[PDB]
Parts: C-alpha cells; sequence; structure tokens
C-alpha cells in the first residue's frame, strides 16, 4: 500500500474548513448558551457547545496526521465529550418532534431530559472505557484509539449497531413523519428543517456504513477505494459539524457574546 | 474648567429700575445658562434655563438673551422681591460653574456715617485684653473706609428696612502689656458722602 | 461514534 | 422648533425634517416627513428621490424600504402637504420641494443592539435613515457626496391605562412528602418605567420537609428578534439574592425590590437598549407591543419577573432529583410618555 | 410633588467627616441628576457634585475632586453625599438639588444636565476645632450712643436684648476659632438705665450687663 500523494494537501482543506466551522460554531454555541440561560432546545444547544468547544482539539490532531501529542486523559475526555454531547443533540432532536407532536407537562419536561442526558451518557461511556494512548513501534508515532477486549473485539459490531441503528434511522423517521404532518396542517422553514437534518447526518452514517461493510472484507480491497472512503469521510463529518452551527437557524443568531445642523422658524 | 466674567460685582437699583447683569462666557456656550436667586439663608431658586427659557413659575420680567458668548440677564421692571444675589451658571460643560453674584441692593441719598469711639471697658483689661471699637452708623451706601492710629476686623449688617442705611463696626483686638505702651488712639473714616476724613481719639 | 482521527485504519483490527 | 438640517455633502442638497424620534401607536406610526432644497447651479443629475429605509444590522439586511421622487414632482403623486414641510417651504423659497413618508405598521421597533465598549463599528439592531439622493434613475450610481443620510427613530411608550396586576400562584409537591409547597408573587403594578423599583411579593407556605437555602428575584429581559424565525432570548437586567430561608413547615412572606437600570447593565454587550441617532446614552429596550397577533419581523421586547425558591435536596432520591421551583410574571419595562 | 429631603449636618472639627442624605419623594433617583452645591457665608454659589443613578456616572467639582463620594440608593430612592476630611474652608450652608432627565420630547435628554430645577433646603455644615463655649460681655459708654460687646462665643448663635435704634452685627469668625459680635444702641443724653441681656442656648448660658 503505497502512501497518499495529496493526503496533506487535502488536510489542510478541510483544516481550514474545520477552522470556518469552529469560528462559526463557537460564536453561536457560547451565544446560544449565554443568551438562552426551550428546555429541549436549550439542553440541545449545552450539548453542541461541547463538540465546538472540542473541535479545535480534533483539528491540531488531524493537522499532525492523527497523531496525539497530548495525554491520554486528554483523548479520553474529549472524546467522551464529543460522543455525549453528539448523542444528546442526535437523541433530542427526536424528543423536541415527539414534543411538538403532543403539544399539537412540566413534571414531565424536566425527568425526560435528565433521562435523555442518562442515555446519552450511558451509551457513549463504552467507547471512553477502552480509549487509550499508544505510540507505535514502527512508525514512532502516538495515537488515541479504543482497545476492547481480545476475545470479543463483538463490541466493534454491537457499538456500530448502536451509532447507526440509534444514530440516523430512529430520529429520522419520527422527524419526517411529524414535519409532514404539521405540512399538511399549515412556516416554510418547516421544509427546511426536515432538509437541514436529513443533509447534515444523512451522509455521515452511509458513509459509516458503508465502512462497515468494508471492514466485513464484503469489498476487494484497493488503494482507490481507501482514498475515496478518507476523502469522503472527512467532508461528511465537516457537513455534520456543520449542525452544531445551522441548529440555532430554526431561531434568529444573536452575537450577544461579543453634520446636522440647528436651525430654527 | 471654565469661568464666567458676571458683571457688575453689585449694583443698587430702586423699583421698576431696569437692571442689567452681564455673563460672560469664557468659552463658546450653546444656549445652556442658567440663573438663580439667593436670598440669604435660603436656596437658589432657578429663574432661567438655557439662556433663552424661563423656568416655570417665575415672574416673566426676568428676560435670559444671549449674544454669541455674552449672556445677559435683564430685569426690566424691578420689583422688591428682587433685592437678592444673582448667579449666571453655565451647565453646558463640566464641572458646572456660577457667575461672581451681584446683589441688588436699594438706592437712596448719599448720607456720611455717623462715627463712634468706644474706649475698651476694664473688665477685659481685668480679662487681660483690650478691644478698641470704631463705629460707623447710618451710612449709605457701603463704600466707607476705616483706618487706625496709635488686625482689624469689620462687619456691614444688612441694609436697614426703614432707611437704606448700613453699620460697621471696626475692633482692633490687643494684649495689655503692649496695648498700654500707645497713649492716643484713635481711627480715621473717609466715605464717599464725606468731604474730608473724620478722626475720633481718645486715650488709654 | 470515534471521530475518524482516533479511528485506526489497517487490515486487522481483532 | 430646531429643525435639524442637513447639506449635502457638497453643499447641493438640503434635507429638513422635522424631529428625529417618531411614536409607534401600535394603529398608526406617526409619518416621517420633510423638505428637500436643491441649487439649481450644481442640479444638474436631472432628477433626485428620498427614500425612507428601515434596516437591520448584524450583513446589513434591510427589512423595509420606500422612495418618493423627490424631484420633478410627480406628475401621479399628488397628495397634501404637512404643516412642517409646508411651513418651511414658506421659509426658503420656491426651490425646494417636500417629501411625505407613511411608515407601514407592524414594523421593528427602533432598537439598537448595546455598542461594545471596545468596538468602533456601526451600532446593531433595527434602524430608520432618510436618504436623499439626485439621480437620473434609481439604477444610476449614488455617489456619497452627491447623497445625504439622516437618521431617526420609530420607538414606542408605555401603555397608558394600568393592566391587571400580575400575580402568579404555584405549588409543588414531592414523593418523599405528600404536602404541598405552595408559592405567589405579585407586583405593585402592571407597567414600569426604566430604572424604577420593582416589587416582588414572595410570599410561601412551605409545608414540605426539606429546607429552604436561599431566594432569589430576577427582572430577565425576554428579547425575541423574530425573523421569519421565531426567537426569544434571555438577559437578566437586575438581580437580589434574598438569603431569608424558611426552614421545613415554614410558612414565609416578604417584599424585595429591584429596579432595573443601565448603570450595571454596561459591561455586556448586545442587551436591547432604544434607538440611537449616533451615540447618545439610552435605556433598556422599552417593552414591545404586538398589535393583538402577528409575530412582527424584526425586535420585540418582554420583560418577567422571575421568582424562585432555591430549596435544599436530599432524601431517598438524595441530591439527584432537583427540587428547584419557580414562578415568573409578564409586566411591562416601558418609557412615561411625557406631557 | 418632587421634595428633597436634605439631613445629616453639625459641628464637626477640621477633618471630621459628616455624610448628607438627599431623601427623594416624587420621583426616582434613576431618573434624574442629582447635584450638590455649597454656599459658604459671605459668598456665592460653588457646585460640589453630580450623579446620574441610571447611567451611574458621576461629577465632582475641583474643590471637592476626592473628598467627596456622592451615591445613591434606589431602594429607597434617596442620594448620599459622604463628606470625607471636611476642610475649614468647607463650612457652608449644602444644599441638594436636582435635574430632571426626562426631555419634553422621548425618553431621556441624557446630556444636558441642565438647570437645577428642584432645589432642597440645605443645611448648615461646619468645620472649626473649637469646643463649645459660652459668650463674655463688656459695656459700652460714652445723641450718644451705646452698647455691649459679646465676644468669644461659639456655636451659633447667640441672642441679645435690652431690657429703637438696636442694631447687631452678623458674628466674624476671630482669628482664635471663636465668634464675636455686639450690639448698639442711641438715646439723647438728656434722657442718658440700660440692661443689655446676653443669652446663649448651645451652651444655656445667660448674663445681664449695665451700661452708664
Ligand atoms: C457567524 C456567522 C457565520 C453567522 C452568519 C449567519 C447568516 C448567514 C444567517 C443569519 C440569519 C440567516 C437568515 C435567517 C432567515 C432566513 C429566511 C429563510 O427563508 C431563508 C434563509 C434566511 C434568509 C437566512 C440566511 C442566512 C442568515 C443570513
Amino acid at each position: 500500500c503505497p502512501n497518499m500523494p495529496n493526503k496533506s494537501v487535502l488536510l489542510y482543506t478541510l483544516s481550514f474548513i474545520y477552522i470556518f466551522i469552529f469560528v462559526i460554531g463557537m460564536i453561536a454555541n457560547s451565544v446560544v448558551v449565554w443568551v438562552n440561560i426551550h428546555c429541549y432546545i436549550l439542553n440541545l444547544a449545552i450539548a453542541d457547545l461541547w463538540v465546538v468547544l472540542t473541535i479545535p482539539v480534533w483539528v491540531v490532531s488531524l493537522v499532525q496526521h492523527n497523531q496525539w501529542p497530548m495525554g491520554e486523559l486528554t483523548c479520553k475526555v474529549t472524546h467522551l465529550i464529543f460522543s455525549i454531547n453528539l448523542f444528546g443533540s442526535i437523541f433530542f432532536l427526536t424528543c423536541m418532534s415527539v414534543d411538538r407532536y403532543l403539544s399539537i407537562k412540566k413534571m414531565v419536561r424536566r425527568v425526560v431530559c435528565i433521562l435523555v442526558w442518562l442515555l446519552a451518557f450511558c451509551v457513549s461511556l463504552p467507547d471512553t472505557y477502552y480509549l487509550k494512548t499508544v505510540t507505535s513501534a514502527s512508525n514512532n508515532e502516538t495515537y488515541c484509539r479504543s482497545f476492547y477486549p481480545e476475545h470479543s473485539i463483538e463490541w466493534l459490531i454491537g457499538m456500530e449497531l448502536v451509532s447507526v441503528v440509534l444514530g440516523f434511522a430512529v430520529p429520522f423517521s419520527i422527524i419526517a413523519v411529524f414535519y409532514f404532518l404539521l405540512a399538511r396542517a399549515i412556516r416554510k422553514i418547516i421544509f427546511s428543517y426536515v432538509v437541514v437534518f436529513l443533509v447534515c447526518w444523512l451522509p455521515y452514517h452511509v458513509a459509516v456504513l458503508l465502512d462497515i461493510f468494508s471492514i466485513l472484507h464484503y469489498i476487494p480491497f484497493t488503494c482507490r477505494l481507501e482514498h475515496a472512503l478518507f476523502t469522503a469521510l472527512h467532508v461528511t463529518q465537516c457537513l455534520s459539524l456543520v449542525h452544531c452551527c445551522v441548529n440555532p437557524v430554526l431561531y434568529s443568531f444573536i452575537n450577544r457574546n461579543y453634520k446636522t445642523g440647528l436651525t430654527k422658524l | 474648567d471654565i469661568q464666567m466674567t458676571q458683571s457688575p460685582s453689585s449694583l443698587s437699583a430702586s423699583v421698576g429700575d431696569r437692571v442689567t447683569i452681564t455673563c460672560r462666557a469664557s468659552q463658546s456656550v450653546s444656549s445652556a445658562v442658567a440663573w438663580y436667586q439667593q436670598k440669604p439663608g435660603k436656596a437658589p431658586k432657578l429663574l432661567i434655563y438655557s439662556a433663552s427659557s424661563l423656568y416655570s413659575g417665575v415672574p416673566s420680567r426676568f428676560s435670559g438673551s444671549r449674544s454669541g458668548t455674552d449672556f445677559t440677564l435683564t430685569i426690566s421692571s424691578l420689583q422688591p422681591e428682587d433685592f437678592a444675589t444673582y448667579y449666571c451658571q453655565q451647565s453646558y460643560y463640566y464641572p458646572i460653574t456660577f457667575g461672581q453674584g451681584t446683589k441688588v441692593e436699594i438706592k437712596r441719598t448719599v448720607a456720611a456715617p455717623s462715627v463712634f469711639i468706644f474706649p475698651p471697658s476694664d473688665s477685659q483689661l481685668k480679662s487681660g485684653t483690650a478691644s478698641v471699637v470704631c463705629l460707623l452708623n447710618n451710612f449709605y451706601p457701603r463704600e466707607a473706609k476705616v483706618q487706625w492710629k496709635v488686625n482689624s476686623q469689620e462687619s456691614v449688617t444688612e441694609q436697614d428696612s426703614k432707611d437704606s442705611t448700613y453699620s460697621l463696626s471696626s475692633t482692633l483686638t490687643l494684649s495689655k502689656a503692649d496695648y498700654e505702651k500707645h497713649k492716643v488712639y484713635a481711627c480715621e473714616v473717609t466715605h464717599q458722602g464725606l468731604s474730608s476724613p473724620v478722626t475720633k481719639s481718645f486715650n488709654r | 461514534l470515534r471521530h475518524q482521527s482516533l479511528s485506526y485504519r489497517c487490515p486487522c483490527r481483532f | 422648533t430646531r429643525v435639524f438640517k442637513k447639506a449635502s455633502p457638497n453643499g447641493k442638497l438640503t434635507v429638513y425634517l422635522g424631529k428625529r424620534d417618531f411614536v409607534d401607536h401600535i394603529d398608526l406610526v406617526e409619518p416621517v416627513d420633510g423638505v428637500v432644497l436643491v441649487d439649481p447651479e450644481y442640479l444638474k443629475e436631472r432628477r433626485v428621490y428620498v427614500t425612507l429605509t428601515c434596516a437591520f444590522r448584524y450583513f446589513r439586511k434591510d427589512l423595509f424600504v420606500a422612495n418618493v421622487q423627490s424631484f420633478p414632482p410627480a406628475p401621479e403623486d399628488k397628495k397634501p402637504l404637512t404643516r412642517l414641510q409646508e411651513r418651511l417651504i414658506k421659509k426658503l423659497g420656491e426651490h425646494a420641494y417636500p417629501f411625505t413618508f407613511e411608515i407601514p405598521p407592524n414594523l421593528p421597533c427602533s432598537v439598537t443592539l448595546q455598542p461594545g465598549p471596545e468596538d468602533t463599528g456601526k451600532a446593531c439592531g433595527v434602524d430608520y435613515e432618510v436618504k436623499a439622493f439626485c439621480a437620473e434613475n434609481l439604477e444610476e450610481k449614488i455617489h456619497k457626496r452627491n447623497s445625504v443620510r439622516l437618521v431617526i427613530r420609530k420607538v414606542q411608550y408605555a401603555p397608558e391605562r394600568p393592566g391587571p396586576q400580575p400575580t402568579a400562584e404555584t405549588t409543588r409537591q414531592f414523593l418523599m412528602s405528600d404536602k404541598p409547597l405552595h408559592l405567589e408573587a405579585s407586583l405593585d403594578k402592571e407597567i414600569y418605567y426604566h430604572g424604577e423599583p420593582i416589587s416582588v411579593n414572595v410570599h410561601v407556605t412551605n409545608n414540605t420537609n426539606k429546607t429552604v437555602k436561599k431566594i432569589k428575584i430576577s427582572v430577565r429581559q425576554y428579547a425575541d428578534i423574530c425573523l421569519f424565525n421565531t426567537a426569544q432570548y434571555k438577559c437578566p437586567v437586575a438581580m437580589e439574592e434574598a438569603d431569608d430561608t424558611v426552614a421545613p413547615s415554614s410558612t414565609f412572606c416578604k417584599v424585595y425590590t429591584l429596579t432595573p437600570f443601565l448603570a450595571n447593565n454596561r459591561e455586556k454587550r448586545g442587551l436591547a437598549l432604544d434607538g440611537k441617532l449616533k451615540h447618545e446614552d439610552t435605556n433598556l429596550a422599552s417593552s414591545t407591543l404586538l398589535r393583538e397577533n402577528r409575530e412582527i419581523l424584526g425586535i420585540i421586547v418582554s420583560y418577567k419577573v422571575k421568582v424562585k425558591l432555591v430549596v435544599s435536596r436530599g432524601g431517598l432520591l438524595g441530591d439527584l432529583a432537583s427540587s428547584d421551583v419557580a414562578v415568573e410574571l409578564p409586566f411591562t419595562l416601558m418609557h412615561p410618555k411625557p406631557k | 410633588e418632587v421634595q428633597l429631603v436634605e439631613s445629616g449636618g453639625g459641628l464637626v472639627q477640621p477633618g471630621g467627616s459628616l455624610r448628607l442624605s438627599c431623601a427623594a419623594s416624587g420621583f426616582n433617583v434613576s431618573s434624574s441628576y442629582i447635584h450638590w452645591v455649597r454656599q459658604a457665608p459671605g459668598k456665592g454659589l460653588e457646585w460640589v457634585a453630580s450623579i446620574s443613578s441610571y447611567y451611574g456616572y458621576t461629577y465632582y467639582a475641583d474643590s471637592v475632586k476626592g473628598r467627596f463620594t456622592i451615591s445613591a440608593d434606589t431602594s429607597k430612592n434617596t442620594a448620599y453625599l459622604q463628606m470625607n476630611s471636611l476642610r475649614a474652608e468647607d463650612t457652608a450652608v449644602y444644599y441638594c438639588a436636582r435635574k430632571s432627565m426626562y426631555h419634553r420630547g422621548w425618553g431621556w435628554l441624557s446630556w444636558v444636565y441642565g438647570a437645577m430645577d428642584y432645589w432642597g433646603q440645605g443645611t448648615l455644615v461646619t468645620v472649626s476645632s473649637a469646643s463649645t463655649k459660652g459668650p463674655s460681655v463688656f459695656p459700652l459708654a460714652p445723641t450718644a450712643a451705646l452698647g455691649c460687646l459679646v465676644k468669644d462665643y461659639f456655636p451659633e448663635p447667640v441672642t441679645v436684648s435690652w431690657n429703637s435704634g438696636v442694631h447687631t452685627f452678623p458674628a466674624v469668625l476671630q482669628s482664635s476659632g471663636l465668634y464675636s459680635l455686639s450690639s448698639v444702641v442711641t438715646v439723647p443724653s438728656s434722657s442718658l438705665t440700660y440692661i443689655c441681656n446676653v443669652n446663649h442656648k448651645p451652651s444655656n448660658t445667660k448674663v445681664d450687663k449695665k451700661v452708664e
């Protein structure tokens, strides 16, 4: 397997894209957190703020050819926060869809959202549990990755199933159906919502799905396939993180955290 | 800082006399000058504001006018109640500043002061000092000078009601040991209404 | 949902 | 009556207004009317228009525009003149002509987001501006020196007739103790003024078994810049933390005071202040008064006093289950339209 | 109606401090400027301080640029002019005034600091390292004039009586620190008994003197 010729150029281009994304996010996420301090929307925004705050660490890691100079605790905390917040946002999208459907509760909201965060942290805990940093014996470079039990490295399949089965379809179906019903009842932003939530996240999961199919040796091994998958994955991830910024587009984004002579008659 | 060149320092006017008080702002004011009337003891009662606005309830006789940086307050028909000081006050800038005040006394015929000389009583000498007193009484206007011949404090009373006259008392305090050295003590008073100075003298 | 930077790409993972 | 005048940058066109702030009575927004004097010697563009533009700045997305044919008198346009404009024309002569606008109702009020201390950019928030420009056609480029701009404000004054006293009452039970915790808050009147004291009559009946550690009173400012998107954002403008405590099984009543004023509301940029002309100091955005009940494009302002009861935790659920209790009451923070 | 009540004035030695309180009623301290203006004995006005509560701004005169600490409380709707290190010159009859920040147009003309429409009564404030003392009375004998001299008294005021042509001279602060004054009367020499009675309340003292 030769080395990728234009890996550095693509990484730098997507790093500039990540810089734009991180600036815009930090802005519009710290802004939302400060300013709204709906309840579910508030929880979602608080969640997304952490992902955005962690974006710079991921950008730095990408800049060094996916080498993690920071310590093991840094990678653990960053990955745990990223996973927790991403899952929390994904789930609260469906939760808000359901709440909007029901409305057209005070004792409900608080317990419901605490339970949503409970699920968010629980589902994401196993990933961080086995995360560790190791230095390549030959490449002599540091990296951060998960180390599942040797006899059941089953764990990968289960985690992927949880990521995809729980991730995309479960929200998407309810969200699309409920917003179609809302459109039938009725404004235009409604359509935007649907498309956004699809286009933002529909790609990566599909790409993720393809990754699974490649891990199970269901496709012939070729360098061009690997290059295409690598190019698509990071672009899809950038489009996903763009969700952190476009979420506060259902509502305006206010950046609150930033000669005349007097003659007479 | 800014200064107002209010003038005259003091003018005497009769009932119905047209009084005029200038007030030359040392800088470019923008019609933000206010004028008061501080009767003795009481508090400044605002009269005019913005150099052209008559405050509510104030008599219409008061008139403020601007001539660039020369604000003039005019009392067309003076009345008895308007015998008090007046202070033009610029509010255009900070710190606020007032004029020098311009008392409006009463005008009458010029009458020379009556002079009295009071040798100190023996009581103070027993105490250990002496206070030679020269008194000017029933005189007008306040202009009157007094000198001592062989540390003097003067006090001019407020204008009397019946006659627009005044009284002044100059008392010079001396120690008995040093006081006794001089034998002849006298005070000489000169008033604009007096043809020549008048001197009253006495001996210890 | 480990970011692709943390994701390890090699023929074998187990 | 000082008529704010402004000649064109090269002294060729002069726009004279009558005022700079316009009262939004909800039912009718007073008209922006003025006059324009043109110098024939320097006047050869052959046509001039005066345009009133309402813009939201954040990226200067406009929200409204309306133009008047300043010169020559449009043959189709024939409307009665206003007192200000006709008197000013009589003052000047026959080489000047009027322009009278009519703002459409249900538009954003002159709300400015507070400028940053360490910033010099143009103020955000909606704003109205009259721009007069000579041009044969609107497509013709508008040179800066051959055009003038003059800012104005559309703003609202406090409602006249007082409304009902906002009294908010609430109850909170718990699994451990079936006894209810009753809470009540009120306010002395229905509409407050900027920098006026606000009385919060926090009454409690805490028959429960937990402990009350503190009490919080706030005047949270709810500003919603409702574009086609329906937003709503929060910014506290006053707060009192009274350490008054009601231990288990205690009945309470106390009046607290809170005066929202700009003195301590400077470091926090972006707070909805009133419309500014250049930079003069202004007060907290007067509460918006939406008609009836469309969500008007632009900024809307509201205020809610949010009484709170910091209740202790513990027991079967320990500190896991938060026992926070609160009650909010909407009021109005506008300016006393002077006599 | 608008009313400012001034309080907190009295004898204080040089280097001491007082705290004038200007309780505001009929208007909110937040929506106006509150000024303090001191007029010294036998002198004109002298602006001292000014404050805007809503915007929390303060302006001070040159003579008190640091020694006075004006502030306000909206809860009690009052202004508080602290006066630290009151020096001898500070002896004056202080006044509390204000300017309604309400423009005749829309809300506030925040850039006028205009004429101080409403003035509080204003209380005396004294600065003198002199302990309370009663007066001393001395006679003065020769139309013939006569009088009685009341010297070395403190603090203000002092009362005098006889048993027409009776005049009193405003007390003049002696270099020592106490005050002094006198009264006189003129009577024809043909009729030349007249008793001068001097009283002082701050010390609850009285004296009678005979002149002839
Ligand atoms: C920090 C920076 C990057 C943020 C910039 C955000 C900009 C691009 C946002 C803020 C408000 C947004 C607008 C809000 C509402 C609408 C109406 C909708 O029917 C079409 C999109 C449109 C017109 C949006 C376009 C994008 C927009 C202008």
